[PDB]
């Protein structure tokens, strides 16, 4: 009954569903190859590969390499991957340095605007272009997606706890994200956000003053363990959206 | 071509793909197609029209 | 007749959703089909004797 009265036979829409799955995979790959721990983990893991680690069949699919171009194809793709890693090592190091500088500026308060963001974007774009054209496999992609989902679940739990602690009198849950997106650099976010509303002062004093501090400490501890803050959130969000679209198409 | 990319796809919107996902320009319709994955005509053509069984 | 076919389909197969042509095909395969409703010649002669 569910199959019949509810589901409709997709006639000539198989190719459309395949294209939708391909688009979802493209979205997931684009969200993965960005300035976060995924690009660093895929770059650091690929640094050991090629010479003494698994260079092919575990990082980049052999079919995807020569798809647009067995023994000859294996050695050809291996040398190309090694050259790409050797050329992108400096870009990945610069991107990691820029991410560390941005995390320090966000944890201290000072805004790094003297070309720091420009250098970070320039170092991240090179790594993204190198990873996208590398045609990597899904083996490490699965672990990266799992780590991103775990980090996103932890962040969502922390945000929900903060919302439940701050929404006692007259606060809501949807405003917590809007407040933390623009009031995350300063450590006294709950103190410098008391512009209007009497419920905010009561929620910040004796209501959630310790909950907000615990959430900020957890976020600071999780930033060093993996990807930093303010950059990995949107990355995991877009990768989760792509995975959800792919699962819906399937 | 459509008016919505693969990222700005919200709920109650068309999802019929146009073009090649591995190409440069690949977007969807992105119109009022609530209560259905695709739009009216695309869902009709994809849902095995003239259903008599 | 469509309502009667739907009722017959619901009685025979309540879980399956009755259709316009599906219900008409069910009754035909049940009684109007000699492949399933294989009434022997003795049955037909007994019917002809009971009711002329
Ligand atoms: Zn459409």
């Amino acid at each position: 009954r569910e199959m019949g009265s509810v589901e409709l036979l997709s006639r000539e829409g198989e190719i459309a569903i395949a294209k939708r799955i391909e688009a979802g995979r493209d979205t997931m790959i684009r969200g993965l190859c960005e300035s976060a721990l995924t690009f660093e983990a895929i770059m650091v893991w690929r640094e050991e590969l090629g010479t003494g680690r698994i260079l092919l069949r575990e990082v980049i699919d052999l079919e995807g390499t020569y798809a647009a171009i067995v023994s000859a194809m294996e050695g050809e793709l291996r040398e190309g991957v090694m050259a790409i890693l050797d050329a992108i090592a400096s870009e990945f190091e610069a991107f990691r340095k820029l991410q560390d500088k941005l995390v320090g500026s966000r944890l201290k308060g000072e805004d790094l605007s003297d070309a720091d963001r420009k250098a970070y974007e320039g170092l991240s774009a090179t790594i993204i272009q190198h990873l996208k054209t590398l045609k990597l496999n899904n083996n490490r992609i699965e672990a990266l997606v799992e780590q991103l989902y775990a980090i996103n679940k932890r962040l969502i739990g922390l945000e929900g706890r903060l919302l439940r602690l701050a929404d006692s009198y007259g606060i809501s849950r949807g405003e917590f994200l809007k407040a933390y997106f623009g009031s995350e650099l300063n450590p006294t976010w709950s103190e410098q956000v008391k512009a209007m509303g009497v419920r905010w002062t009561k929620f910040v004093e004796n209501d959630s003053q310790s909950v907000t501090d615990i959430r900020s400490e957890i976020a600071a501890l999780a930033t060093e363990t993996g990807v930093p803050i303010d950059d990995y959130r949107r990355i995991v969000q877009t990768v989760q959206k792509g995975e959800r679209e792919a699962r819906q198409a399937k | 071509p459509g008016s919505a990319t693969v990222l700005t796809l919200g709920a109650h919107m068309c999802k019929w793909p146009i073009g090649d996902p591995s190409s440069e320009g690949f977007t969807f319709c992105g119109r009022r197609s609530s209560e259905g994955p695709y739009c009216v005509e695309h869902a009709r053509v994809a849902y095995q029209p003239q259903q008599t069984k | 007749r469509e309502d009667a076919l739907f009722d017959i389909y619901r009685v025979m197969r309540p879980g399956e959703p009755p259709t316009v042509e599906a219900a008409e095909a069910m009754f035909k395969s049940l009684f109007f089909d000699a492949e399933r409703y294989d009434l022997s010649s003795v049955g037909r002669v007994k019917m002809n004797m009971r009711l002329e």
